[PDB]
């Protein structure tokens, strides 16, 4: 599935992903494509700071959802 | 808008607030109150890594675990207004 | 003392036993709740959803939301002994 | 470090187990010693139910303790 990733400036990229994607997972891959280091980001979703070791899934993130990168200066 | 649980960004309600994750909510034995606790944004000289009296209810950093009365946050308001790209309601389109 | 973990028992006739899956408070609420997973189905009861949002996963119609306050201790627990004292305790930490 | 197992019905066993060992851990010593499949077990302490991944340490299981076992027997 299809998933959006917004930084707190509206720089957006979408990502494709699995429901037992990891976050570490989705940190890598926005590093690939975007080059920002992963102990950098913060993902932000439903008012949640997700954490590497669960899943999209354990956040009930759905097709389309939109994923909030805030990061640590 | 989405209340407070583990791993919600939470403030804690002080002049000026500040921010921590919640990353345990519990009432520990002896205590009636329900306390949240928080892995700081910054590190806190006498902050524990994690532990309460004694019992360990979290791994953090040293210096960032910081145990509060859950009803002494509220949301992390730097981030209750994000907005996603899309909406479901926009789908309405007539 | 009621964690994530701790066996509940719910007042009621008769009472609800379960397991405490999550504690928090959902938007609108004034309190906190407990989300428990029951042993068997109930009607009413949800696979971790409260009014729409998972909060945990179990199998259908097993979770049930109740107000921490609301929520004991399970009684039946509480009242099996161990096999040794806090006097036994006490007298370890001496000799 | 010495702790011990009571079934519901009183019958009590000693494991030797370390801090370190995990609940699954503590389920298959119970199965080597008693013949009680794990995923039949249900392991019970200071009122909470452990679970498999977590180790005796992370409950705070001290020498001495008694753990309670529930059969889930359906």
């Amino acid at each position: 599935m299809q998933i959006f990733v917004k930084t707190l400036t509206g720089k957006t990229i979408t990502l494709e992903v699995e429901p037992s994607d990891t976050i570490e997972n989705v940190k890598a891959k926005i590093q690939d494509k975007e080059g920002i280091p992963p102990d950098q980001q913060r993902l932000i979703f439903a008012g949640k700071q997700l954490e590497d070791g669960r899943t999209l899934s354990d956040y009930n993130i759905q097709k389309e959802s939109t994923l909030h990168l805030v990061l640590r200066l | 808008s989405h209340g407070l649980e583990v791993g919600s960004l939470a403030e804690v309600k002080e002049n000026p607030p500040f921010y921590g994750v919640i990353r345990w909510i519990g009432q520990p034995p002896g205590l009636n109150e329900v306390l949240a606790g928080l892995e700081l944004e910054d590190e806190c000289a006498g902050c524990t890594d994690g532990t309460f009296r004694g019992t360990r209810y979290f791994t953090c950093a040293l210096k960032k675990a910081l145990f509060v009365k859950l009803k002494s946050c509220r949301p992390d308001s730097r981030f209750a207004s994000l907005q996603p790209v899309s909406n479901q309601i926009e789908r309405c389109n007539s």
